[PDB]
RNA sequence: CUUGAGUCUCGUAGAGGGGGGUAGAAUUCCAGGUGUAGCGGUGAAAUGCGUAGAGAUCUGGAGGAAUACCGGUGGCGAAGGCGGCCCCCUGGACGAAGACUGACGCUCAGGUGCGAAAGCGUGGGGAGCAAACAGGAUUAGAUACCCUGGUAGUCCACGCCGUAAACGAUGUCGACUUGGAGGUUGUGCCCUUGAGGCGUGGCUUCCGGAGCUAACGCGUUAAGUCGACCGCCUGGGGAGUACGGCCGCAAGGUUAAAACUCAAAUGAAUUGACGGGGGCCCGCACAAGCGGUGGAGCAUGUGGUUUAAUUCGAUGCAACGCGA
């Protein structure tokens, strides 16, 4: 409210240094197991490096890049009718959400183990081939389909 | 088809719909298109965007009847009201003229009551 | 409410209809009349006007 | 006798009244053209209108009703009330110079006349709107609000009905009592060089002093200070009812009680509380997120049921792993 907090100050990658990595590790992080998310951040961020070839983090923004939403609908309660009015996100919560929604649905891939899974879909994701892109689909697809409230 | 290149271009601003219709500076419709038709219905179909679509949507039919130029008439309140012509020159029309011919009784009938709560 | 405008140019010089016609009145005669309403309802605007 | 009242002359403004014309904007309806799958409507919908071609769009025609803008803190009228423009018949008000009659005045029970809308009778008219009525929707129900239709009526002539929160809720005529700002209409005077400035009558808004007032407020247009005449009130309910009279085509109006019953009914102002009133703020209140409950097995408390007894207490949030 007249709260006016911010961006609490995230610790860098530690086997890189990359703040947005970092998050990342923390959205996939559970029970307060800080290293058990890395064990598998890691390990699925290596065996999709090695198929890209390329450098984590490069593989890594290109799946991003796919599941990157620029707009959504925000409820509004005005006029004893609850519009739905999009608007274009801003720039780190773009980051933010599609890190959410590519292990949101990586989690429930129903492979073997947690690694193999957020290995997969960081792929399909490159190439809006996963849950992840998909997402993005259907949340921009909401807007503009709301556009006239826009 | 006739190949006009010129007429012009009727928009039924009505507070729930928007229909636009273009014929030659005769009157004899060439082709028109309607908001509600345009797909969404309803709440939506009575918004600004939807005038839009529609409008677009009946350039699509019109053009081609070979038309270049063409003027603007427009009567009524609602959305689309202006819209519906941005998107028309927009499409690529060399528009004129545009004039409002919003029927206005110098007093005559009386309107009816409705709407009470 | 004429709009020729000779010369291309991209504007619509729309308030012209929002200096007359349009809303206000027709905005005014769309739902019922008033009949009484207006000598007060309306004449209470200068009990406004006055400030 | 002339200052009250009236008369005459000359102007001034006005939606004042009666009658007859007439113009333009729009709606609807009819016919034809173009054109094609919707339109209309709502919170959504649906009824409805559409391929028998609607809607939109254009042309031609018919008809009724009402006169955007001007327009207002505005004007006229006894009140009701009266708005396009033109003609004819007509009433009132105001000023100005003056001229004339010479108290001819003020008020008025009864009486007479005028009276919004709705309503009634006869004969017309009927576009739009709309009691009734019929569908559709809403809801627990919805004999409503909303939607789609729609008769009376709304319009006209003549006659009847006489009521309204017919209100300024404030009778008419007259004389006095500090001010301020403004509207409207007439008029005398001044280089009006230009509008303008000095005023002086009529009508009319807002603020406010004295004083008046229970207060709210009124306040030279008084609810102030006085005079002439009139109408009316005497606790709430019963009841503006019954009965009777008069009036009325009727609907009903007008005149107007009692029995019984209550200790109040009522006006204004005050504080607070509340409002599906307004403004401005706070809180994991919401929103943003993370993890839970509600399903499962079990633990536990409660209600329930049972029991000879299932000891008593806690029960919206603020009781239910609570007193234990
Ligand atoms: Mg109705
Ligand atoms: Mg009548
Ligand atoms: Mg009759
Ligand atoms: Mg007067
Ligand atoms: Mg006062
Ligand atoms: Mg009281
Ligand atoms: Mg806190
Ligand atoms: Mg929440
Ligand atoms: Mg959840």
């Amino acid at each position: 409210r007249r709260r006016v907090i911010g961006q609490r100050k995230i610790l860098p990658d530690p086997k890189f240094g990359s703040e947005l990595l970092a998050k990342f590790v923390n959205i996939l992080m559970v029970d307060g197991k800080k290293s058990t998310a890395e064990s598998i951040v890691y390990s699925a961020l290596e065996t999709l490096a090695q198929r890209s070839g390329k450098s984590e983090l490069e593989a890594f923004e290109v799946a991003l890049e796919n599941v990157r939403p620029t707009v959504e609908v925000k409820s509004r309660r005005v006029g004893g009718s609850t519009y739905q009015v999009p608007v274009e996100v801003r720039p780190v919560r773009r980051n933010a959400l599609a890190m959410r929604w590519i292990v949101e649905a990586a989690r429930k891939r129903g492979d073997k183990s947690m690694a193999l899974r957020l290995a997969n879909e960081l792929s399909d994701a490159a190439e809006n081939k996963g849950t992840a892109v998909k997402k993005r689909e259907d949340v921009h697809r909401m807007a503009e389909a709301n556009k006239a409230f826009a | 088809r006739k190949q006009v290149s010129d007429g012009v271009a009727h928009i039924h601003a009505s507070f729930n719909n928007t229909i636009v219709t273009i014929t030659d500076r005769q009157g004899n419709a060439l082709g028109w298109a309607t908001a509600g038709g345009s797909g969404f219905r309803g709440s939506r179909k009575s918004t600004p965007f939807a005038a839009q679509v529609a409008a677009e949507r009946c350039a699509d039919a019109v053009k081609e009847y070979g038309i270049k130029n063409l003027e603007v008439m427009v009567k009524g309140p609602g959305p689309g009201r202006e819209s519906t012509i941005r998107a028309l020159n927009a499409a690529g029309f060399r528009i004129t003229n545009i004039t409002d011919v919003t029927p206005i009784p110098h007093n005559g009938c009386r309107p009816p009551k409705k709407r009470r709560v | 409410i004429k709009v020729r405008e000779n010369e291309p140019f991209d504007v619509a010089l729309r308030r012209f209809k929002r200096s007359c016609e349009k809303a206000g009145v027709l905005a005014e005669v769309r739902r019922r009349e008033f009949y009484e309403k207006p000598t007060t309802e309306r004449k209470r605007a200068k009990a406004s006007a006055v400030k």
